[PDB]
């Protein structure tokens, strides 16, 4: 046995996604959720990039999910 | 309202009945309508 | 009221304000030489492959209704055949006549040069779910 | 808004000290409890929840030459009491207060350490009343409890003083920290839908 530095973990997934959302570009987009919560805030007002950073609001290396 | 005044040809306004679809079942919000794809 | 609809092909009627593929790059005309019953003969689309009109219209100038479009269904050689009926023509005004596609991704590449302008999702990730069955 | 739908985390109080030999006898297996040298030494400490939410703290650690407060070892938040009688050296009946939720989870002949508060000449254990204290029998917010039990002499106090219930609850790294070797830690609650508390921004 060993501490955990180096033991099996809940297993993160490593391949991301794509979504069609809808038609038309729109003057801008507020905010993303994940399972009924508030996730992210941002105005994203044209083509542009963001990271989601919070894994915080699911788990991690003690709890289950969290988006990032 | 104007479903008040299509109703102007009612012999005198209790309704049973079921739907159908429009753009009601969600998964993306929107606090304005930017339409939508139909998949 | 039904028009994006995501699909492995996309929806844009060929020429419209979407697909956006030039009106004039594509031209194709000709005087009809010889008329049928339910389909048309000329030399240019002789110089065409096979389908190349499939979906495409033909067009002209009517003494009275001034411009008239009508669809092809089909092409073959210097063979067109039509969707729709014909209301008579005459081997004098030229037929201005329009390719069609297969509206298809690899179609609106090669032959139309529109793909950056493409409307249709190729990889529509067969719905891979996230519910039901183990995935990811 | 909601009807208190708030999670978040926040900081709280938290008292800490180097890990007693009673500590390794009722957390260590005898398997390895044998071998543990005279030059080891275990780090443990207590903090209370501060919000229902609260799942558990993790202990950041930063000894003598690492880098930065390094997250190792999380301990569960055991009952706290805030002594409020002033009680003397021999006192037993202790009067208190702030009855925690998990203070009367502790069952008869626990053991508890009693501290008070701790800064630069405070710091330091030998002169500071640390003293372990056995509870006997819970008086509802009054607790009958010995004095002086495994590893400290009895010692007086003053009201509105911390103590804290250390029978099966603490957090550590579980590292055999040789001797003088001072570290400077920061203990961080965590929430579910919150996480840890700041990143590095709780005291120290
Ligand atoms: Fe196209």
């Amino acid at each position: 046995g060993s501490k955990s530095k180096k033991v099996t973990v809940g297993y993160k997934y490593y391949m991301g996604l794509f979504m069609g959302l809808f038609r038309g570009p729109v003057n801008e987009i507020t905010e993303i959720r994940v399972g009924d919560r508030t996730a992210w805030t941002g105005s994203i007002t044209g083509n542009t990039t963001i990271q989601i950073n919070k894994e915080s609001l699911f788990g991690g290396t003690k709890a289950e999910g969290g988006i990032d | 309202m104007w479903w008040a005044l299509a109703m102007l040809v009612a012999s005198v306004e209790v309704w049973t009945a079921d739907w159908q679809v429009l753009g009601f079942g969600n998964f993306r919000t929107k606090a304005v309508k930017a339409k939508q794809a139909k998949k | 009221g039904l028009r994006l609809s995501w699909s492995r092909g996309c929806p844009h009627a060929l020429y419209d304000g979407q697909c956006r593929v030039n009106k004039e790059a594509f031209r194709v005309d000709a005087t009809i030489l010889t008329v049928g019953a339910g389909t048309v003969t000329a030399a240019a689309y002789a110089t065409r492959p096979d389908g190349y009109f499939a979906g495409g219209f033909i067009e002209w100038i009517d003494p009275v209704y001034g411009v008239e479009r009508r669809g092809i269904e089909t092409h073959t050689g210097n063979t067109i055949t039509i969707f729709g009926t014909v209301d008579g023509l005459a081997g004098g005004y030229i037929l201005k006549t329009y390719p069609g596609c297969p509206r298809t991704s690899a179609a609106c590449d090669t032959i139309f040069n529109n793909l950056a302008n493409f409307g249709g999702i190729p990889s529509l990730p067969d719905r891979s779910p996230f519910d039901g069955n183990p995935i990811f | 808004a909601g009807y208190e739908p708030n999670l978040t985390p926040a900081i709280a109080r938290r008292i800490v000290y180097e890990m007693p030999y009673v500590d390794l006898v009722q957390q260590l297996p005898d398997g390895e409890l044998n071998a543990v040298g005279p030059n080891d030494a275990f780090i443990n400490s207590q903090a209370e929840k501060p919000t229902d939410m609260s799942a558990a703290y993790d202990m950041g650690i930063m000894a003598e030459g690492e880098s930065g407060f390094d997250v190792r070892g999380n301990g569960d938040f055991g009952a706290f009491g805030s002594l409020a009688s002033d009680i003397d050296y021999l006192s037993t009946q202790i009067v208190l207060s702030e009855m925690t939720d998990m203070w009367d989870d502790v069952q008869p002949g626990f053991v508890a350490r009693i501290a008070k508060p701790v800064l630069d000449g405070q710091r330091t254990q030998m002169e500071i009343a640390e003293e372990f204290v056995r509870i006997d029998a819970i008086n509802g917010n009054v607790i009958t409890v010995a004095r002086g039990v495994l590893d400290t002499i009895p010692f007086r106090h003053q009201k509105s003083e911390m103590l804290w219930v250390t029978t099966y609850d603490g957090g550590t790294d579980w590292q055999k920290y040789a001797g003088n070797e001072s570290i400077d830690i920061k203990i961080l609650p965590w929430t579910l839908g919150g996480g840890r508390f700041p990143i590095e921004d709780a005291p120290i």
